[PDB]
DNA sequence: CAAGACCAATCTTTACACTTGAGTATTAAAGTTACCTATAGCGCCAAGTGCGCAGTTTTT
DNA sequence: CAAGACCAATCTTTACACTTGAGTATTAAAGTTACCTATAGCGCCAAGTGCGCAGTTTTT
DNA sequence: CAAGACCAATCTTTACACTTGAGTATTAAAGTTACCTATAGCGCCAAGTGCGCAGTTTTT
């Protein structure tokens, strides 16, 4: 049975006490303000950390525990999934004779919130949570989303370091997981993915993974939802590959 | 070996299943068709697609994946040894090298080739079949010659016993003509026809003229080679023709395979579906015995050698069974050469395959292996116990009537060695179990020194639980604190009362709760008191007394063929008041048969019984100071232990509690003389106790939930164990069926 | 034939999609007299009611009948149509178990109000069943048997004293036999089939009723296995079992491999032994 | 597929006692909407009427249902039950001819009010037929 | 019964892959007395000849026989084995026509030397046949 | 300029060689294949019957 | 920079509306759905039993 | 006195002989049969363990 969260589900199991006042007073649940979010800097990357005292942290953690963990995923996603691991991400490529490794540039920053809403819509009932002002799905997205003060142009952004960002990334990228898996399998290539790192292996004797056609096709598939391939991290080799030490 | 591994991803009920470590006999058990028939379907589909047969593709477990994969790893070490040798320059060896082993040795250099040759290497060949979303099929090896050769070298034979045909023996011929490699192609069928008609002719030509007339009459297809070989064999055989019929079919099949494969390098895989169907249990045991005899008679080792013994690898035999007899005989006869596979269901409904340990290093356990032990392999939930009293209690029909959940749990008594070499934890099996043991197996109390001492099994449990002595920090600190308290249990001394019968301040219930809390992760539950101590509790004493009244009022009879004169004479001789004990001893006795007595005799017996009941109640309430002493005396009299965990024999040997022992002896020799035969542990007093108790309470209350509540109140600890087991059973049933 | 009908259920060749015996059984068991209810009156009655417009359904059915050449309805067909239309459902290893269990439930429930007492013979009920499934089948049969049982103690609306149908079933599995013996107590009989000197069939009754309730409770798979034994060697201790079961020793003596060695206490031997059970399963009691 | 159904009738392997295609055909051809008529309402309605005493038939059927574990009724099963109960008869070389002739009669008669136009393919209609019988069938 | 055997051939339910009646017919029709030829003598004789090495085929067959529990050979089985081994082929709408035509050819050809005169009854020989095919069969 | 995806047959099916149970450098004989075809409107020649060998569109 | 290939469900199966046989501008009610779940080590509190809510590697 | 109805096996199944297609006086070989059994309580002999050969009823 597909999971379906409705108004009673949000009120009882998810909100519990974190948003009791906002649900009894019929006041709209507000956006995650800049006061609750601190901005750490790690090299060229910026990480967003929410304070634990805020109710947003509690609702996000319970959202991970009870809702996001029940939505089905694709078997090629070996990251942030129950039972997945890096070794499981490398294992299916032992049978391959040629190897190719691709990366996605700014995977979490390029996840459009519209795609997230379209992905999470079928699993959330189309009801009005608060009168006729705010919808249940919009309230949950308020729980998961954020607006970066550094970059106000993009508006809604899924930031790294949140409670729910990895699982939401996996759910939104299940579409491309399916598309790339179908393409690679019809080409005879074993495909697997760990976060933004995609690994392909050809067991037959062929130069398919070395041609520019394969990179062009993967880029064309990724372009559907707006992603790009990091050309600095593109690797192609025969008979052995040294992926980040392994 | 023949097959190293089989891997199925996202097909039918399989999410990601890998089967390996195949032994010579593979026994498949579990709940029906939870993946057994699915595994058979997967193997059959792979071997049908190997031979380029147009068969329907399998369904996907979940449509959120684009493809489903079946990977077969063949063990080609022996074939490499066969062909790489210089002596065998035949055409078949040459073709096998050019197909299977080339394109993998060409890439190698001289050093690596030498290293592969000289080392004790194992060679594998992996073939993967991928089913895409649009029914297309892709192989990891694009050469059909490789697939056909692999099909030839490792043929798959499936024998179904339910739908077996006792008159269609075509698979026998299709098997024998293929197994032993005779090259009849060099022998021309033209030359053979002329040759045979030269010989079998009564007059040279007469048979030939008759056959030529027939052939001119009959329009026949050209003979296929397999038809030629089948004709050859079954003509040369002295016979074409051949429940028990199916057994003979299967037994001859296995005999033919094992005998014929000894000279060939073809190693078939044979899968049997319910070999025991329609078989008497002795017939199934004899079938396994005959298979093992054929297996071992052709077996050559460092000891058994001679003409007629081969070192050729045997075919791999899977068979899916539902009968404990087949499994018991396999385990007993095959020793270390068999594997038991358990099929169950995951959380999301997918199939889960486990390997149950069926190999025992204790030869005594192998010999004593019987039907009861082999039954546990089919158990949904096991409650391992220590004594016969536990089996008497937990198997009580009346008790299990009120708790249908516990009816699915099998109660088995296991010794320490038996538990050591049978338990699922050491077998890493997903058959959930609980080991019910008393707290006395960890700590033994000394009254003379007033000191607890630690049993070796407690030290073993501590050593198993202290795995954090070699690792980093996490939220396990409370466990370490509990283990520290367990360590401090040794040094502490505690004072006793009434010469070592009760504890002054200490509650063994708290320590038992702590032990259970700590050890629940090791699947062992430690009951605070013995089963006989759990039944005789302060809350159930009235009913216990009621039971005694019953065994006085209904189960007692008169020991004389003439009740009238007998009862009158002993009424005269012995006074009712001052000599009630000898009067009851002479008049009444426990007997299964209750002869009919007269109205006056019945009234006199009833009056004497009521007087004795009142006397016994008075004396029980008088001789013992409090109800706790009464409970303790009853527990010891049936073989129980005190709060200090001491038996009557232990006290007698040690010499403590002299007054209590003498009081109990007086009661057993004077007042409870009739209940003395039921004082033993094996007397079965538990069954009568529980039956009378449950019937009485059912007479008291008419609601099932209420009756369960009353039983829970009367036996808090036994019912607590039953309820915990039932909750775990429901949780694991939702783990399987939910 | 009517008063004592015979129903034979074969489980091997059972048909999980052909449920015709169910209808042929239920329409016959409970005696409803639909003959007094005219099929003409019934047809007019039903088409009066189920019609969306009074006649519209009737016009459609009349057109069909003018098109389709039908035999006159037999009474049994009428009753089957009645019942399974009124039922909220026509459709329904484990499938065979459910078939058999519902068969037995229907028989036991429906025979309580009738004086017809059928005899039901089942051929290998345990075929294709997990041992726990067979035990649960016997448990469900016993639950149905006892829930409808009225005695001097159990009385009320919903409990009858009508005699139950006689159930034969031929089994090859110790699980079925063990569960029967444990659950049915004094109400079951065990029949042993063997061969005489001249090859003719010999039938005996094996004592399966025990007065020792402890033996009934402790009854397990090993004890129920002895009922299929060709020859029994009753012993007294575990050492005897260790010796006489030794694989190497029994390798040299294939004749003794057909004898089951069982340890029996004095009470167990008293209430199990074939002599007191007058059974032709030869045995020897080895004692010091 | 719905608007242009395909019916294949083989006469050699025809089953003179299995008439399931007849019901699968008639229940589909004429479009009666029994979905609006609740099966709960229908069960209460029918057991209200056919009961000798209001409830007696219902008590018997309720006992049966408590005894028998049944799948929920499919709509096609519901319609087939409806039709062949309302019909005055469920039962029915020359037998195959009658089977085929009634099949064609049912199709031609029932399709007149519907916009569904099936395609029917018959394999050897004359097999096992006297020549006059085949001519009479046509 | 022996002198005037009755053979019934049904064409509707004919089995294009079960040719057992052909063998049961030919082995009986022409009277060859293989009883005088000992099956012991025949087995030794055949295994003497067909052996690649005298005994090698015999050793293989002896191993098989020790493995396989076989009934004693019946005479009809012996004759059928004889004939269809000596024949250059065991295997063989239009398929039924060929079956029937070869049946009739075998009967008519083989009965010429014997005094056994069978009676053959055919049920619908033309079933599933093009008219020209039936005319060609006759 | 520059590249992954480079038909489907080709006769087919079965299959150990060496000295009788284990073995460390590269296909094939054989039974059946298992049956095929000259020359279609025009020219030569017997001399008007019979035998031997000046279109459209599209690619372009 | 720039693009063909932009999941799989979402409850499911069946099905005419109008005035009784032909008809020229856009889904759905209904029977069944048909049954689900709070809270797994840590903190609060009764105060040590019982109940409520300071790692590695990889992505980065 | 006088008579129709005078077991079921006995090893079983198949089958031409004479000179190659028609023929006017009487069963059988052969492959398998295809495998069987001494001696049961009492007497002799080693001499009390082990081995060899004084009922009822009904017919009467």
């Amino acid at each position: 049975k597909m999971i379906l969260v409705d108004k009673v589900f949000y009120e009882k199991i998810l909100s519990v006490e974190s948003f009791k006042e906002n649900i009894i007073t019929q006041s709209a649940i507000p956006k995650i303000s800049n006061k609750e979010v601190r901005l750490i800097s790690s090299g060229s990357k910026i990480f967003y950390a929410i304070n634990n005292t805020s109710p947003h942290s509690h609702v996000q953690l319970r959202l991970n525990r009870f809702f996001l963990s029940h939505i089905p995923l694709n078997s090629a996603a070996k990251a942030f999934v129950r039972g997945g691991s890096y070794l499981k991400y490398l294992e299916p490529h032992i049978y391959g004779s040629s190897y190719c490794r691709l990366d996605i540039s700014s995977f979490f920053n390029n996840i459009s919130f519209d795609d997230v809403k379209q992905s999470l819509s079928p699993y959330i009932k189309d009801e009005y949570l608060i009168g006729t002002e705010q919808k249940l799905i919009d309230a949950i997205l308020n729980s998961v989303g954020y607006e970066s003060p550094i970059r106000k142009d993009k508006g809604m952004i899924i930031p790294m370091g949140f409670r729910t960002s990895p699982a939401i990334s996996n759910i939104v990228f299940r579409k491309m997981d399916l598309l790339i898996q179908d393409f690679c399998a019809k080409k005879g290539v074993i495909y697997s993915r760990y976060a933004d790192d995609m690994l392909f292996s050809n067991p037959r004797e062929s130069k398919l993974l070395m041609s520019d056609y394969f990179i062009d096709e993967i880029s064309s598939l990724l372009s559907i939802m707006g992603f790009n391939i990091n050309q600095s991290k593109y690797i192609s080799r025969e008979k052995e590959i040294s992926i980040n030490g392994y | 070996m023949t097959i190293e591994s089989i891997r199925v991803k996202n097909l039918l009920s399989f999410d990601d299943v890998i089967l390996r470590d195949f032994r010579d006999i593979n026994c498949i058990i579990g709940r029906n068709n939870v993946g057994k028939s699915n595994l058979l379907k997967v193997i059959r589909y792979f071997y049908a697609k190997l031979e380029n047969k147009k068969v329907i593709p399998l369904d996907f477990h979940t449509n959120y994946n684009a493809v489903g994969e079946i990977t077969f790893t063949f063990d080609t070490t022996r074939i490499k040894k066969i062909v790489t040798s210089r002596k065998n320059n035949g055409r078949f060896h040459k073709h096998i090298y050019n197909t299977l082993f080339k394109s993998s040795s060409v890439k190698l250099n001289f050093e690596e080739l030498i290293a592969r040759k000289n080392s004790t290497n194992k060679s594998f060949f992996s073939l993967t079949l991928t089913i895409c979303k649009d029914d297309s099929v892709m192989w990891s090896v694009d050469d059909p010659k490789v697939r056909s050769l692999l099909a030839t070298l490792y043929p798959f034979l499936y024998i179904e016993t339910r739908h077996i045909d006792l008159y269609d023996w075509n698979p026998i011929w299709k098997l024998i003509s293929n197994l032993n490699s005779f090259n009849f192609d060099d022998v021309d069928h033209d030359e053979l026809v002329n040759f045979l008609d030269e010989k079998i002719s009564s007059r040279k030509g007469d048979y030939k003229k008759y056959i030529d007339r027939v052939v001119s009459v009959i329009d026949t297809k050209p003979y296929t080679y397999k038809e030629k070989v089948i004709n050859y064999i079954k003509v040369a055989i002295k016979g074409d023709s051949f429940g028990t019929n199916s057994n003979k079919f299967l037994e001859t099949l296995l005999h033919l395979l094992i005998t014929l494969t000894r000279t060939e390098f073809i190693s078939p895989i044979v899968y049997i579906d319910e070999p025991e169907v329609g078989l008497h249990p002795k017939l199934a045991e004899s079938f396994v015995s005959n298979l093992n005899k054929i297996y071992s008679k052709f077996k050559k080792t460092s000891e058994l050698s001679g003409p007629g013994r081969y070192k050729t690898p045997y075919p791999n035999i899977f068979y899916s069974t539902h009968s404990p007899s087949i499994l018991k005989q396999t385990i007993k006869l095959f020793g270390k050469d068999q594997q038991v596979l358990h099929f169950s269901k995951k959380k999301d409904g997918s199939t889960r395959v486990n390997k149950i340990n069926s190999t025992y290093s204790d030869e005594r356990f192998l010999n004593i292996f019987s039907d009861n032990e082999a039954r546990l392999f089919f158990s949904e939930y096991i409650v391992f116990v220590e004594g016969a009293t536990e089996l008497e209690l937990f198997r009580n029909l009346s008790l299990l009537n009120l708790y249908p959940a516990f009816s699915l749990a099998d109660i088995y008594d296991a010794n320490e060695v038996i538990l050591a070499n049978i338990n699922p934890g050491y077998s890493k099996a997903s058959i959930p179990f609980v080991i019910i043991k008393d707290i006395d197996t960890l700590i033994d109390y000394s009254i003379k020194t007033e000191k607890f001492s630690l049993r070796p099994l407690f030290e073993k449990m501590i050593k198993e639980l202290t795995k954090e002595f070699d690792y980093y920090d996490t939220g396990f600190g409370r466990v370490r604190k509990e283990i520290d308290l367990f360590s401090d249990i040794q040094s502490s001394t505690k004072k006793h009362m009434d010469s070592g019968l009760f504890f002054k301040r200490f509650s063994l219930h708290n320590l038992s709760s702590r032990i259970n809390k700590v050890s629940r992760k090791l699947n062992r539950y430690f009951m605070t008191t013995t089963i006989e101590g759990a039944l005789i509790n302060e809350q159930s004493l009235p009913y216990f007394f009621n039971w005694i009244g019953d065994v006085i009022l209904t189960q007692m009879t008169i020991n004389n063929p003439n009740p009238d004169k007998f009862i009158e004479a002993m009424r005269r001789r012995y006074n009712i008041k001052s000599q009630v004990v000898p009067l009851f001893k002479s008049v009444f006795c426990i007997g299964l048969n209750h002869p009919v007595y007269s109205s006056a005799v019945d009234k006199q017996a009833l009056r004497i019984k009521l007087s004795f009941l009142n006397y016994l109640k008075r004396k029980v309430y008088s001789d013992f100071n409090n109800e706790k002493e009464i409970v303790l005396a009853l527990r010891l009299a049936f073989g129980g232990k005190t709060e200090t965990q001491y038996t009557l024999d232990k006290l007698r040997k040690d010499g403590e509690a002299e007054l209590f022992r003498e009081k109990i002896k007086n009661y057993k020799n004077n007042e409870l003389f009739f209940l003395e035969p039921q004082m033993t542990k094996t007397s079965g007093w538990v069954t009568t106790f529980l039956n009378y108790t449950i019937e009485k309470i059912t007479s008291e209350e008419s609601d099932d939930d209420r009756i369960r509540q009353k039983l829970s109140f009367i036996f808090p600890e036994i019912i607590s164990i039953i309820e915990q087991a039932s909750s775990s059973i429901e949780a694991e049933e939702s783990s399987l069926t939910g």
